[PDB]
C-alpha cells in the first residue's frame, strides 16, 4: 500500500493532460 | 535504458541529417535567395 | 546586430565557417589513428573480459 | 612478457587484419578490372 | 503551424537562443544535483557505518560526492564516522549550497542570453545569415576539455592539489579518500586499478590538449566536410548522441 | 538530345520545364512537368530515375515523382537541383540541344 | 500545414594558402603548443 | 528592435488531443496498479 | 406508418453509427454484457471455480487491483449446464458459483457474431465487396474456440479463459502445462501469423510513408507517390492473408486441444547403449511442463 | 482510494471515446 | 548455362564423413555408445574456464 | 569475379549437408 | 425468479422477431 | 582512381545490390547462417549443458540448437585464439563457442543490414523510414541476446538458438521472472497484436474499396513504390470505418506513420523491459498483495495462483536446466498442490 502512489497517478494522469489542453485551447485562439 | 533509448535518438538524427533535402524538399547546397527563369 | 566587447574579442574564431581543405587531406592520418584506436578499445576490452591475460596484471579485486 | 593469450591476441589481430586487407585487396582489384 | 515534437527546433537557426536554452538545461542539472544532495542530506543516519552505510540507505548522490573526496558535513559527523571534525567549506552542504548558486548563475545567465539573441559573434560579416564554425569549435571544445582533463588528473587524483578518490581494501573493509599515484605500465589498464585512473587522465589530457590544437590550426578535407554533413548542427547532434550512448553503456557495465 | 525514364525507351512527350537559378550563379535545378507521357499509360517496366541522355554525357535526375487522380497517374513532375557552375552549364547545353530539337519556348522572365 | 525547421549551412569553399599574419599566428601556436605539451610531461613525471 | 523573428506557432489539433488523452489515459490505467503496487 | 419511420431510422447509411438489423441484436447484448463486465469486474463476491469451498475473489472491491483482477469462470459443479439467475436458488448461490462469466460469454459471443454481420450489412449497403467480414473471422473464431469450443472438449466452463488480465496468463500456463501448445504445430503458425502481420505492417507502413509526398481532397482525391525504386497488384491480399489464415490456424488447433488431440512430446527421443538416456530441449520444456502440472493437482 | 482511482481513469476513458466519436474534428 | 562437372561427388563427400565417423572427430561430438564412462553416471560439465580444454581432454581419456 | 560465387558459397556446402543428413538416417 | 424469467424471455422474443421481420419484410422504401 | 571507382562499381547495377554496407553484412550474415547449419548438423551440447542437440545425435529440426557455453565460461567473448580453446575447433565446438560466433556476427550483420537500408534510400532518394522501422528488431536482439546475459552470470542464459532452445526461455522468463505481468511486455504484445490487427484491418480494407471492381476495370500502370496505393478510394473507407467502428483515418499519411508506429514502440518497451530483466529487476509481485496472502490463509486470485506455478517451474525446471549448480532437491521440498 503507497500513499505516495496515488500522487503518481494523478501527477500521471494530469501533468500531460494539462499540457495537451494548454495547447489546444491556445491553438484555437490563434492556432 | 538511457543507453538503449539514445541508440534510436542516433538513427534518427543521422537520418535526419543525410536525408536533409528529401525530408524537407530543398537541397542544402543550394542558396535560398533562388529567382527564376522560365522555359 | 549588436557589437558587444565580447563580439569583438572572439570574432576570429566564428570567422571561417566553410573553409575546408582541399580533396582528401589528411584522411589517411584519421584512419590509421581510429584503427589505432580500434586495436586499443579492444585490448581495453579483453583485458576486462580476462581473454587476454597479462604477466601481472590480475583483474579482481584482488 | 608475452603471455599465450597475449600471443594468441597477436595471431587474432594479425589473421584480422588479413581478412580486413585481403577482402578490400580483392575488391579493390575486380572493380579496377570491371572499370567501364 | 508546428506539432508539439518539434517546438524546440526553432533554436536551430539562433546561436544565442540555443545559448540560452542549453544554459537552462544546465541550470536544471546543477539545481537537481543540489537538491539531491540537501534531501539525502536530510534523511541520513551518519551513525553506524558498519551495518548501516550509505548504499543501505537509498543514497544516490550521496557516494559520487564521497568518491572524489568529500567526507564529513557541517553537523560534526563523517562518512567514515568519527564524529568530529573540520573539513572546511567543502562538506555535502557547502557543494549543495555551491550547485544551487550555480543552477541561479546560469538561469540568469539563460536570461541574459534568451533577451540579448543577435549578436555580431553569430552572424558572418558578408551574408545575413546565422553561421557557426563547427570544426572550430570541436577544436577549442576538445582543448578545453583536454585541459580540464589534465588539471583533474594530474593535480587532484594524484594529491598534488587536492583530496584523492576513494580507495580501499579487496573486501571493503578499510577504505578512505587517499591519495593515488598513477600507474604507467600494463597494469594501468587493470580496472580495479587506482592509479591506472590517474595515468588515464594524463595521459588522455596530453592527448585531448594535441587534438585541439590539431583542429585549432587545420581545417577539414572536402571529402568528408561533404560527406559527413559539416556545416549542419545536427551531424554534431547525431555523434555527440553516439558518443554519449557508448558512455552510458560502458558506466553501465 | 533526348530524355529516358526506362534506358533504352525515350520520352515523347515534351515536358513543361521552369528553370531557376540562385542570384550568385551557382546553384539552380529545374522543375519539370510532363503532362500525360506515355510511360503512365503502360509499358509495366520500373523506372529508376529521370535520365537525360546527350553526346557530352548523360544527367540523372532521382527526383521523380507522380501524380495521380482517383487511381489514374496523369503527370509526372520531377525535379533537378545544380549546386555548382560546372553542371549549370553542361544542363543548359543539354537544354539547348533538347529545345532544337523538340520545340520549345525559352520565355525568359 | 505543420512546418518545420532546418539548418541553414555556410558555403564550402576552399583554404586558400596563407599569408604571414596567418602564418605566424599558425607558428606560435604551435611553438607555444610544443613547449606547453613539454611542460606537461615534466608535471607527469612530477607527479609520479 | 527586430523580436527574433521565428517564433512559429504551436498547433495541436483535437483529433491529436484525443490521441495524447488515450495514451496517457491507458498508461495510467496501465501502471496504477504498479504504483499502488 | 409508424413502422415504416423505424426500417427507414435503421437502415439509413446518413447516421452517425450505422445500426442495421444485425444491430438491432447487437446493441443490446454487447450493452449487457459490458454492464456485468463492469459490475463483476469492479463488485462481485468469491468464486469457487472447483467443488470445494475455497472461492477465487477476482474483483476489485475485494482486494485486486486492474492486473490481477478478473471475472472468474463457472463452478466445477455447474460443468457445461446452462445458468442463467432463475435456474440458481437465490441470487448469492448465482454470483458464488460463476454465473456473471457464463452470462457475459454468451451475450459477448451473441454480439460479436452480430458485429460481423453489421459489417457485412453495411459492406453491402454502401456497395462493397465482402472481406472485412471473412477478416474479423479470424479474432471471432478465436473468441469462439476460447469461450466455448474448449469447454465443450474439456467438459466444463471452469476450463474456459477467464475475463482478467491475469486470468489469461492463468489459462495460457496451465493449457501448456496440459497439452504443450509450444510444440503444437497449429499455434506455431499462429505465431508466425502473429510475428510475420507485425512485420509486415511495420514494413508495409515504412516502406508508403517514405514513398508518399502530397496526397489532399477536394472537400477527386489527388496523391502525387514519389515512385520509382531501385535494382498483379496483390500486396493488400497478402497483408490481410497471412496474418488472418495465421489466427485461424491457432484458432483451430486449440479446438482441436479442446478433444485432447495436443501437441508434440518428444518423450526421450535421444539414446544411450547403456540403458541411458540422453536429455535434449523436449525433456526440459516436458519437465517444465510437469512443474505446472503438479501445481495445478 | 485505490479502486476509485482505477474506475475513474476507466470512467475518464469512457467519456474519451464519447468525445471522440461524436464530436470528432471536422474536415 | 549447363552446369554438370561435379554435383553428386559432393553427396559422396558428405556421405563419407558421417560414415566413416568423421564428423565425430572434427566437430567433436561424441558417438553414440561413448557419451557415458563405463563405470560413471555422471555428466562431464566444464566447471573451470582456463583449465575447461583440459577438463574435456581429460575427461576423453576414460572412453 | 561475377555471380557465380551465390553457387559456389550458398550450393556447394548445401549439397554436402544433404549428403551429410541423408548419412545420418542410417544409423544404428 | 420467474418474474425475471419471463421477463427475459419477453425481451429475447421481442428482439429476435424484430430481427428476422425486419431483415425480410420491408426491404425497399 | 583509388576510390571513386570502387564507389562506382559498388553503387553499380546488379542481381543484388552490394554497398559499402555489404562488405560488412554478407560475411557477417552468411558466417551467422552458415555457422547456424554447421552448429545443428554436427556439434553437440553435452559438455556445456548436458543435452543432445544436433541432427548428428539423431534430433529433428525443432529439437537441434546452437545452445550456449558453460556458466564457468562467464562473460568470455570465446575466440578461436583465445585462452579457452587455443586455436583447437574441437574445443571451441565443444565449450560453446559457436553460440559467440553466431551472436556478434547476427549483432554486426544487423548493423550492416541496416547500412544497407540507409545506402539503399539515400540512392533511391526516398526518406529511410524502413531504417527507422528496423531499430526495434535490433533492440530487441541486443537487449536479448547480449544485453540480458551480460547482467546474469554468464551466457550460458540466454536464448540458445534453437525452436525448443527457445520455448525453454520463454518458460523460463514465466518461472523465473514473472515476464508476463510486467507491463514493458504488455505494451509488447500489445504493439505485435496491434500491428497484426492493424495488417489484416488494412489489407481487408483496401482490397474492398478499390477503384475498379471488375466492370470498367481499366488496368493502369502499376508502379512497386507505391505499393499498389492508388486503387483504392480513402473517401468509401472512411464512411463505412465510421459508421461501423465510429473512428477512422483519413489520411494515407498518418495511417501508415500509424502502422510504422505501432509495432516499432511495442518492440522498444519490450527491449526496455527486458533490459530490466538483466539485473532481475523485474515486476514479480504486488507488494500489498502478498501481505494480503499473509494476513489470511483463505485469500486467493488469480495471480497468487500464479506465483504457485512458477514456483512449479522454478523448482522442476532448475536441476536439469541448470546443472551446474548441482540442485540435489528431494521428492519433499518439491512443490505439489496436494501439499
Ligand atoms: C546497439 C548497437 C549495435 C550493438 C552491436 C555490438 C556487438 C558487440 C558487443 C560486444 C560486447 C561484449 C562485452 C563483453 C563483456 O562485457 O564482458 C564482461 C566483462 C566482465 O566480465 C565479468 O566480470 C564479473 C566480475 O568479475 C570480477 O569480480 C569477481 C568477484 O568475485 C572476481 O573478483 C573476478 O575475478 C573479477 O573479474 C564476473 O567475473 C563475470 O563472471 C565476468 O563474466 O566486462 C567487460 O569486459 C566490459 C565492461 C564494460 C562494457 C559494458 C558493456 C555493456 C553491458
Ligand atoms: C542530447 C539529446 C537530444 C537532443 C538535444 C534532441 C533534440 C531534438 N530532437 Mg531528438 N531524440 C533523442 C535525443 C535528443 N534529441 C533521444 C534519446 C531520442 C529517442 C528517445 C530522440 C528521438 C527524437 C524523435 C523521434 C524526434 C526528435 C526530434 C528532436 C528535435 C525537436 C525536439 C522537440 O521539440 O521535442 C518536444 C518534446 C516535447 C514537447 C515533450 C517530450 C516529452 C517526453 C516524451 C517525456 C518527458 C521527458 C522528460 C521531461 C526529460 C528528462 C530527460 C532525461 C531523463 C533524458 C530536436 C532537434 C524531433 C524532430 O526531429 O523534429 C524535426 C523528432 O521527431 N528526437
Ligand atoms: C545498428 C547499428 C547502427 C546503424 C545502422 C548506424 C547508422 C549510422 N551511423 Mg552510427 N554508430 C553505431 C551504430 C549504428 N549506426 C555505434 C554502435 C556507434 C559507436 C558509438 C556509432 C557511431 C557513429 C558516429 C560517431 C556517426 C555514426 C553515423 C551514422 C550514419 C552514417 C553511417 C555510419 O557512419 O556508420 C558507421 C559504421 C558502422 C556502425 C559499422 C561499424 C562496423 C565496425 C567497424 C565493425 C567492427 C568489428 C569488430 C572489430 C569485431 C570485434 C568484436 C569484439 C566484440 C570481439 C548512420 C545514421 C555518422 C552520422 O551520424 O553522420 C550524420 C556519425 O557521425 N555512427
Ligand atoms: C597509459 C595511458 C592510459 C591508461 C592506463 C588508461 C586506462 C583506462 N582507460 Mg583510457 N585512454 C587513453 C589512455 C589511457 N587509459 C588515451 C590516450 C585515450 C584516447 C583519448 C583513451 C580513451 C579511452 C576510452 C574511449 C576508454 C578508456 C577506458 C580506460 C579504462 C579501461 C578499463 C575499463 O574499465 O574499461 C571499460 C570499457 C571498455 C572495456 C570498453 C568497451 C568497448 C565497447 C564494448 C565498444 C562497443 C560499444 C557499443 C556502444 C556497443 C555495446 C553493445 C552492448 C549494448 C551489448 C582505464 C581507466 C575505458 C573506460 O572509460 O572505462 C570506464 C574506455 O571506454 N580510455
Ligand atoms: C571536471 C573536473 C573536476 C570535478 C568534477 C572535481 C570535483 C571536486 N573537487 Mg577537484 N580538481 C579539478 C577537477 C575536478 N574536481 C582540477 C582540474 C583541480 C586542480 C585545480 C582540482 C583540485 C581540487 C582541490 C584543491 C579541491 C578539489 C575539491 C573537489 C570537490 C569539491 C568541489 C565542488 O564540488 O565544486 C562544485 C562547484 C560548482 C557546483 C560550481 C559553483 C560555482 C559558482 C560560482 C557557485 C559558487 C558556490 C560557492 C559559494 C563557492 C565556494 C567557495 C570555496 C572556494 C571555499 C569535488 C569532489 C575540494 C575537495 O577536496 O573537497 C573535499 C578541494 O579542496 N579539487
Ligand atoms: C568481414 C567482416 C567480419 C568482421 C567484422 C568479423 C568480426 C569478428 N570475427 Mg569473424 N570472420 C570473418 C568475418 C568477419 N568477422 C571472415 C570473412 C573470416 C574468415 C573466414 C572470419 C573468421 C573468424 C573466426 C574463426 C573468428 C572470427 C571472430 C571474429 C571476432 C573477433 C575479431 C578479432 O579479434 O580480430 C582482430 C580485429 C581486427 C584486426 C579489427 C569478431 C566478432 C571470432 C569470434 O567470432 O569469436 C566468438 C572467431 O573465432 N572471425
Ligand atoms: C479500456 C481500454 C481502452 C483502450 C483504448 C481502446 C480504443 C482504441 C481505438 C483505436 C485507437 C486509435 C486508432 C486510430 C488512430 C487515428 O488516428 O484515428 C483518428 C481518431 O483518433 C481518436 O479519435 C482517438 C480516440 C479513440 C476513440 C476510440 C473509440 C472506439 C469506439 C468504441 C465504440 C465502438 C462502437 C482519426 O484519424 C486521423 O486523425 C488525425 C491524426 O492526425 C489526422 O487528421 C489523420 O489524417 C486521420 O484523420
Ligand atoms: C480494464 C482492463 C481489464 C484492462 C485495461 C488495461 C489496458 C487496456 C492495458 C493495455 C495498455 C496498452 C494497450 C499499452 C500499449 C501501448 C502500445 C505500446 C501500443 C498501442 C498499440 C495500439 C495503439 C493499437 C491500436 C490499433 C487499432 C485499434 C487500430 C484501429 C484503427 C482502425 C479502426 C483502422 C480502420 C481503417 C483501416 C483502413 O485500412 C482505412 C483505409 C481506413 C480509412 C480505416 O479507418
Ligand atoms: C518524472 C520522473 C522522471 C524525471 C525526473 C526529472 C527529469 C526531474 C527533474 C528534476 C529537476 C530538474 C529539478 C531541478 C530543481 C532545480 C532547482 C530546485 C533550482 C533551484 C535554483 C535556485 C534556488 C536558485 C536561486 C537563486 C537565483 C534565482 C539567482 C542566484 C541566487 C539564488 C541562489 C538565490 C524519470 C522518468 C527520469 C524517473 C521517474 C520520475
Ligand atoms: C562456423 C565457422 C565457419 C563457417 C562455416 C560455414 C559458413 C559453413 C556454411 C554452411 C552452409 C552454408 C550450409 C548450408 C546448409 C544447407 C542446408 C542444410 C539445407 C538443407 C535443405 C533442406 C533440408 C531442404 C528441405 C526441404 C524443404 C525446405 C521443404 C520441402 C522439403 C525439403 C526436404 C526439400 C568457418 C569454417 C568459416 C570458420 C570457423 C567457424
Ligand atoms: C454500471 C456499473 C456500476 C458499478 C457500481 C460500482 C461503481 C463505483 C465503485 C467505486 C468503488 C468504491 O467502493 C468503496 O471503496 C472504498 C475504498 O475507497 C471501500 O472501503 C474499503 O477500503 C477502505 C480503504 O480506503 C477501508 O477503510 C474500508 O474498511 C473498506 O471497506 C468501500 O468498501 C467501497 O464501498
Ligand atoms: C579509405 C578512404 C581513404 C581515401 S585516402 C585518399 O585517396 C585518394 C585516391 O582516391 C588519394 O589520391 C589521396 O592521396 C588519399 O589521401
Ligand atoms: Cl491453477
Ligand atoms: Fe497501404
Amino acid at each position: 500500500v503507497n500513499q505516495l502512489g496515488f500522487i503518481a497517478t494523478a501527477l500521471f494522469v494530469l501533468v500531460p493532460s494539462v499540457f495537451l489542453i494548454i495547447l489546444y485551447v491556445q491553438t484555437e485562439s490563434q492556432q | 535504458v538511457f543507453a538503449l533509448l539514445f541508440f534510436f535518438g542516433h538513427i534518427w538524427h543521422g537520418a535526419r541529417t543525410l536525408f536533409r533535402d528529401v525530408f524537407s524538399g530543398i537541397d542544402p547546397e543550394l542558396s535560398p535567395e533562388q529567382v527564376e527563369w522560365g522555359f | 546586430a549588436r557589437r558587444t566587447w565580447l563580439g569583438d574579442i572572439l570574432r576570429p574564431l566564428n570567422s571561417e565557417y566553410g573553409k575546408v581543405a582541399p580533396g582528401w587531406g589528411t584522411t589517411p592520418l584519421m584512419a590509421v589513428f581510429m584503427g589505432l584506436f580500434l586495436v586499443f578499445l579492444l585490448i581495453i576490452l579483453e583485458i576486462y573480459n580476462s581473454t587476454l591475460i597479462l604477466d601481472g596484471v590480475n583483474v579482481s579485486w584482488k | 612478457t608475452i603471455t599465450p593469450s597475449l600471443k594468441g591476441f597477436f595471431i587474432g589481430l594479425l589473421s584480422g587484419a588479413v581478412v580486413l586487407g585481403l577482402t578490400f585487396a580483392v575488391l579493390i582489384a575486380i572493380s579496377q578490372i570491371d572499370k567501364v | 503551424g508546428l506539432p508539439w515534437y518539434r517546438v524546440h527546433t526553432v533554436l536551430i537557426n539562433d546561436p544565442g537562443r540555443l545559448i540560452a536554452a542549453h544554459l537552462m538545461h544546465t541550470a536544471l542539472v546543477a539545481g537537481w544535483a543540489g537538491s539531491m544532495a540537501l534531501y539525502e542530506l536530510a534523511t541520513f543516519d551518519p551513525s553506524d557505518p558498519v551495518l548501516n552505510p550509505m548504499w543501505r540507505q537509498g543514497m544516490f548522490v550521496l557516494p559520487f560526492m564521497a568518491r572524489l573526496g568529500v567526507t564529513g558535513s557541517w553537523s560534526g559527523w563523517s562518512i567514515t564516522g568519527e564524529t568530529g571534525i573540520d573539513p572546511g567549506f567543502w562538506s555535502f552542504e557547502g557543494v549543495a549550497l555551491a550547485h544551487i548558486v550555480l543552477s541561479g548563475l546560469l538561469f540568469l545567465a539563460a536570461c541574459w542570453h534568451w533577451v540579448y539573441w543577435d549578436l555580431e559573434l553569430f552572424r558572418d560579416p558578408r551574408t545575413g545569415e546565422p553561421a557557426l564554425d563547427l570544426p572550430k569549435m570541436f577544436g577549442i571544445h576538445l582543448f578545453l576539455a583536454g585541459l580540464l582533463c589534465f588539471g583533474f588528473g594530474a593535480f587532484h587524483l594524484t594529491g598534488l592539489f587536492g583530496p584523492g578518490m576513494w580507495v580501499s581494501d579487496p573486501y571493503g573493509l578499510t577504505g578512505s579518500v587517499q591519495p593515488v599515484a598513477p600507474e604507467w605500465g600494463p597494469d594501468g589498464f587493470n580496472p580495479y586499478n587506482p592509479g591506472g585512473v590517474v595515468a588515464h587522465h594524463i595521459a588522455a589530457g596530453i592527448v585531448g590538449i594535441i587534438a585541439g590544437l590539431f583542429h585549432i590550426l587545420v581545417r577539414p578535407p572536402q571529402r568528408l566536410y561533404k560527406a559527413l554533413r559539416m556545416g549542419n548542427i545536427e551531424t554534431v547532434l547525431s555523434s555527440s548522441i553516439a558518443a554519449v550512448f557508448f558512455a552510458a553503456f560502458v558506466v553501465a557495465g | 538530345a533526348e530524355i529516358q525514364f526506362i534506358r533504352g525507351i525515350n520520352e515523347e512527350v515534351v515536358p513543361d520545364v521552369r528553370l531557376t537559378r540562385a542570384r550568385d550563379g551557382s546553384s539552380g535545378q529545374a522543375m519539370f512537368y510532363f503532362d500525360n507521357p506515355k510511360i503512365v499509360q503502360e509499358g509495366n517496366l520500373e523506372v529508376t530515375g529521370m535520365y537525360m541522355v546527350d553526346e557530352e554525357g548523360e544527367i540523372v535526375t532521382r527526383d521523380v515523382n507522380a501524380k495521380f487522380i482517383n487511381g489514374q497517374p496523369v503527370a509526372i513532375e520531377a525535379t533537378y537541383t545544380m549546386r555548382s557552375p560546372q553542371e549549370w552549364d553542361r544542363f543548359i547545353r543539354f537544354m539547348d540541344r533538347y529545345a532544337a530539337s523538340h520545340g520549345l519556348g525559352f520565355q525568359k522572365s | 500545414g505543420r512546418l518545420n525547421n532546418f539548418a541553414i549551412e555556410p558555403k564550402v569553399y576552399q583554404a586558400q594558402p596563407w599569408t604571414p599574419q596567418q602564418k605566424v599566428r599558425a607558428a606560435l601556436l604551435v611553438g607555444g603548443g610544443l613547449l606547453l605539451v613539454a611542460g606537461l610531461v615534466a608535471i607527469a613525471v612530477g607527479v609520479s | 528592435m527586430e523580436p527574433n523573428p521565428n517564433r512559429q506557432p504551436v498547433e495541436l489539433n483535437r483529433t491529436s488531443l484525443y490521441l495524447g488523452l488515450l495514451l496517457i489515459l491507458v498508461l495510467a490505467l496501465l501502471f496504477s496498479s504498479y504504483f499502488f503496487n | 406508418n409508424l413502422w415504416e419511420r423505424f426500417c427507414n431510422w435503421v437502415t439509413s447509411t446518413d447516421n452517425r453509427l450505422y445500426v442495421g438489423w444485425f444491430g438491432v441484436i447487437m446493441i443490446p447484448t454487447l450493452l449487457a454484457a459490458t454492464i456485468c463486465f463492469v459490475i463483476a469486474f469492479i463488485a462481485a463476491p468469491p468464486v469457487d471455480i472447483d467443488g470445494i469451498r475455497e472461492p477465487v475473489s477476482g474483483s476489485l472491491l475485494y482486494g485486486n487491483n486492474i492486473i490481477t483482477g478478473a471475472v472468474v469462470p463457472s463452478s466445477n459443479a455447474i460443468g457445461l449446464h446452462f445458468y442463467p439467475i432463475w435456474e440458481a436458488a437465490s441470487l448469492d448461490e448465482w454470483l458464488y458459483n460463476g454465473g456473471p462469466y457464463q452470462l457475459i460469454i454468451f451475450h459477448f459471443l451473441l454480439g460479436a457474431s452480430c458485429y460481423m454481420g453489421r459489417q457485412w450489412e453495411l459492406s453491402y449497403r454502401l456497395g462493397m465487396r465482402p472481406w472485412i467480414c471473412v477478416a474479423y473471422s479470424a479474432p471471432l473464431a478465436s473468441a469462439f474456440a476460447v469461450f466455448l469450443i474448449y469447454p465443450i472438449g474439456q467438459g466444463s466452463f471452469s476450463d474456459g479463459m477467464p475475463l482478467g488480465i491475469s486470468g489469461t496468463f492463468n489459462f495460457m500456463i496451465v493449457f501448456q502445462a496440459e497439452h504443450n501448445i509450444l510444440m503444437h504445430p497449429f499455434h506455431q503458425l499462429g505465431v508466425a501469423g502473429v510475428f510475420g502481420g507485425a512485420l509486415f505492417c511495420a514494413m508495409h507502413g515504412s516502406l508508403v510513408t517514405s514513398s508518399l509526398i502530397r496526397e489532399t481532397t477536394e472537400t477527386n482525391i489527388v496523391a502525387a507517390h514519389g515512385y520509382f525504386g531501385r535494382l498483379s497488384r496483390s500486396l493488400h491480399f497478402f497483408l490481410a492473408a497471412w496474418r488472418v489464415v495465421g489466427v485461424w490456424f491457432a484458432a483451430l488447433g486449440i479446438s482441436t486441444m479442446a478433444f485432447n488431440l495436443n501437441g508434440f512430446n518428444f518423450n526421450h527421443s535421444v539414446i544411450d547403449a547403456k540403458g541411458n538416456v540422453i536429455n535434449t530441449w523436449a525433456d526440459i520444456i516436458n519437465r517444465a511442463n510437469l512443474g505446472m502440472e503438479v501445481m495445478h493437482e | 482510494m485505490e479502486t476509485i482511482t482505477y474506475v475513474f481513469i476507466f470512467a475518464c476513458i469512457i467519456a474519451l471515446f464519447f468525445f471522440a466519436i461524436f464530436f470528432r474534428e471536422p474536415p | 548455362v549447363i552446369h554438370s562437372i561435379t554435383i553428386p561427388a559432393l553427396f559422396i563427400a558428405g556421405w563419407l564423413f558421417v560414415s566413416t565417423g568423421l564428423a565425430y572427430d572434427v566437430f567433436g561430438t561424441p558417438r553414440p555408445d561413448s557419451y557415458y564412462a563405463q563405470e560413471q553416471r555422471s555428466i562431464p560439465l566444464v566447471t573451470d574456464r582456463f583449465e575447461a580444454k583440459q577438463q574435456v581432454e581429460t575427461f576423453l581419456e576414460q572412453l | 569475379t561475377v555471380r557465380w560465387v551465390a553457387v559456389h558459397t550458398l550450393a556447394v556446402p548445401t549439397i554436402f549437408f544433404l549428403g551429410a543428413i541423408a548419412a545420418m538416417q542410417f544409423i544404428q | 425468479m420467474e418474474t425475471l424469467k419471463i421477463t427475459v424471455y419477453i425481451v429475447v422474443t421481442f428482439f429476435v422477431l424484430l430481427f428476422v421481420f425486419g431483415f425480410l419484410s420491408g426491404d425497399p422504401a | 582512381g583509388w576510390f571513386d571507382i570502387l564507389d562506382d562499381w559498388l553503387k553499380r547495377d546488379r542481381f543484388v545490390f552490394v554497398g559499402w554496407s555489404g562488405i560488412l553484412l554478407f560475411p557477417c550474415a552468411y558466417l551467422a547462417l552458415g555457422g547456424w547449419l554447421t552448429g545443428t548438423t554436427f556439434v553437440t551440447s553435452w559438455y556445456t549443458h548436458g543435452l543432445a542437440s544436433s541432427y548428428l545425435e539423431g534430433c529433428n529440426f525443432l529439437t537441434v540448437a546452437v545452445s550456449t557455453p558453460a556458466n564457468s565460461m562467464g562473460h568470455s567473448l570465446l575466440l578461436l585464439w583465445g585462452p579457452e580453446a587455443q586455436g583447437d575447433f574441437t574445443r571451441w565446438c565443444q565449450l560453446g563457442g559457436l553460440w559467440t560466433f553466431i551472436a556478434l556476427h547476427g549483432a554486426f550483420g544487423l548493423i550492416g543490414f541496416m547500412l544497407r537500408q540507409f545506402e539503399i534510400a539515400r540512392l533511391v532518394g526516398v526518406r529511410p523510414y524502413n531504417a527507422i522501422a528496423f531499430s526495434a528488431p535490433i533492440a530487441v536482439f541486443v537487449s536479448v541476446f547480449l544485453i540480458y546475459p551480460l547482467g546474469q552470470s554468464s551466457w550460458f542464459f540466454a536464448p540458445s538458438f534453437g525452436v525448443a532452445a527457445i520455448f525453454r526461455f520463454l518458460l523460463f522468463f514465466q518461472g523465473f521472472h514473472n515476464w508476463t505481468l510486467n507491463p514493458f511486455h504488455m505494451m509488447g504484445v500489445a504493439g505485435v497484436l496491434g500491428g497484426a490487427l492493424l495488417c489484416a484491418i488494412h489489407g481487408a480494407t483496401v482490397e474492398n474499396t478499390l477503384f475498379q471492381d471488375g466492370e470498367g476495370a481499366s488496368t493502369f500502370r502499376a508502379f512497386n513504390p507505391t505499393q499498389a496505393e492508388e486503387t483504392y478510394s480513402m473517401v468509401t473507407a472512411n464512411r463505412f470505418w465510421s459508421q461501423i467502428f465510429g473512428i477512422a483515418f483519413s489520411n494515407k499519411r498518418w495511417l501508415h506513420f500509424f502502422m510504422l508506429f505501432v509495432p516499432v514502440t511495442g518492440l522498444w518497451m519490450s527491449a526496455i523491459g527486458v533490459v530490466g530483466l538483466a539485473l532481475n529487476l523485474r515486476s514479480y509481485d504486488f507488494i500489498s498483495q502478498e501481505i494480503r496472502a499473509a494476513e489470511d490463509p483463505e485469500f486467493e486470485t488469480f495471480y497468487t495462483k500464479n506465483l504457485l506455478l512458477n514456483e512449479g517451474i522454478r523448482a522442476w525446471m532448475a536441476p536439469q536446466d541448470q546443472p551446474h549448480e548441482n540442485f540435489v532437491f528431494p521428492e519433499e521440498v518439491l512443490p505439489r498442490g496436494n501439499a
